[PDB]
């Protein structure tokens, strides 16, 4: 609804969507995912990996990356986020 | 404005991280940056391109003009 990123999450050959506000740090988006991923029935994981403008599959999982997704999508401000796990 | 920085890419081993670098990061910068992401304090960065065996960002010239050229990088164990 208000300003926040869905992550879009690809865990084997399936896709799940985590909605994290922008308002928050790389825990509860984390939170959020280990809330949406752990359903793969595998782990509750710790670290996220992020679809770059580059063409490729980026980690993440700091508060300089943080800092850098959320910025990196301020650019197209498309309130979403291209995530995939293993 | 509030902060400018680049959004620069690197590549370890077999996974890709994602750093910004401000229009005046050095080398040890650039280096400090990726450290955190990776397993270690002892790793190396590179331009990654078609090749992906391009310079390794040693010197503030390279990493910067990174940051500005907008090149791809490719971190590993040294």
């Amino acid at each position: 609804p208000l300003g926040s990123i869905l992550f879009r999450i690809s865990y084997n050959s399936e896709i799940f969507t985590l909605l994290v506000e922008k308002v928050w740090n790389f825990d509860d988006l984390i939170m959020a995912i280990n809330s949406k991923i752990s359903n793969t029935h595998i782990s509750p994981i710790t670290k996220i990996k992020y679809q770059d403008e580059d063409g490729d599959f980026v980690v993440l999982g700091s508060d300089e990356d943080w800092n850098v997704a959320k910025e990196m999508l301020a650019e197209n401000n498309e309130k979403f986020l291209n995530i995939r796990l293993y | 404005p509030h902060m400018k920085t680049t959004k620069i890419k690197f590549y370890y081993k077999d996974d890709i991280f994602a750093l910004m670098l401000k229009g005046d990061t050095t080398y040890k910068e650039l280096r400090s940056k990726i450290a955190p992401r990776i397993d270690t304090d002892n790793f190396k960065l590179q331009t990654k391109l078609f090749d992906g065996s391009g310079e390794e960002i040693k010197t503030d010239s390279q990493v910067s003009n990174i940051i500005q050229a907008k090149l791809k990088i490719s971190v590993h164990d040294i």
